[PDB]
């Protein structure tokens, strides 16, 4: 995240790392044994991280749950970044507490002009690297579709929506993906992808999360 | 287009 601040310990409670040796995502934690994230970051053997604040000491209230199934969206395509989500079932279920608790999914999709609260343990430069050890969040709202589309031409679908500041300088970044947009307490968006991080004109691009609930719904119920 | 996993896309 770039431009953000220090959210402060375990107040994003549903936000999840995705650990395979280092942070390498985010994810938001739907119900005790499944979580969302993205796509393009799938992997075998991913440890999920939970009640983290500082992702590089132990502070007391981490649970480590190995990842027991990945089910990427099965219209999902790496070149265009189209269908950008991946659910992870939890080889246990964790004990939800007020550290560890779930997201709800959204009933309908959000407006732009919304502000979302987006978060991770992401570069926090728009220009070089500097990685926190604890977690950051960011208020951004949600642009227009004609904004977005104006952004990033031809690369746009009806599974995305562009967050954040046509000036630059806020926006999340490298290790964010796959973490929450939160709008109205609904889990709305996934990091997904942009050109650089927080650049003029360069929005980020989230995968649109209301688009998905049948599908989610439907993939837990059978999995 | 540029995913935004760490240390990025491509590195991985
Ligand atoms: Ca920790």
């Amino acid at each position: 995240i770039v431009g953000g601040y220090t959210c402060g310990a375990n107040t994003v409670p549903y936000q999840v790392s995705l650990n395979s040796g280092y942070h390498f995502c985010g994810g938001s934690l739907i119900n005790s044994q499944w979580v969302v994230s993205a796509a393009h970051c799938y992997k075998s053997g991913i440890q999920v991280r939970l009640g983290e604040d500082n992702i590089n000491v132990v502070e007391g209230n981490e649970q480590f749950i190995s990842a027991s199934k990945s089910i990427v969206h099965p219209s999902y395509n790496s070149n265009t970044l189209n269908n950008d989500i991946m659910l992870i079932k939890l080889k246990s279920a964790a004990s939800l507490n007020s550290r560890v608790a779930s997201i709800s999914l959204p009933t309908s999709c959000a407006s732009a002009g919304t502000q979302c609260l987006i978060s991770g343990w992401g570069n926090t430069k728009s220009s070089g690297t500097s990685y926190p050890d604890v977690l950051k969040c960011l208020k951004a709202p949600i642009l227009s579709d004609s904004s977005c589309k104006s952004a990033y031409p031809g690369q746009i679908t009806s599974n995305m929506f562009c967050a954040g500041y046509l000036e630059g300088g806020k926006d999340s970044c490298q290790g964010d993906s796959g973490g929450p947009v939160v709008c109205s307490g609904k889990l709305q968006g996934i990091v997904s992808w942009g050109s650089g991080c927080a650049q003029k004109n360069k929005p980020g691009v989230y995968t649109k999360v209301c688009n998905y609930v049948s599908w989610i719904k439907q993939t837990i119920a059978s999995n | 287009i540029s995913t935004r996993k760490y240390p990025s896309d491509w590195e991985e």
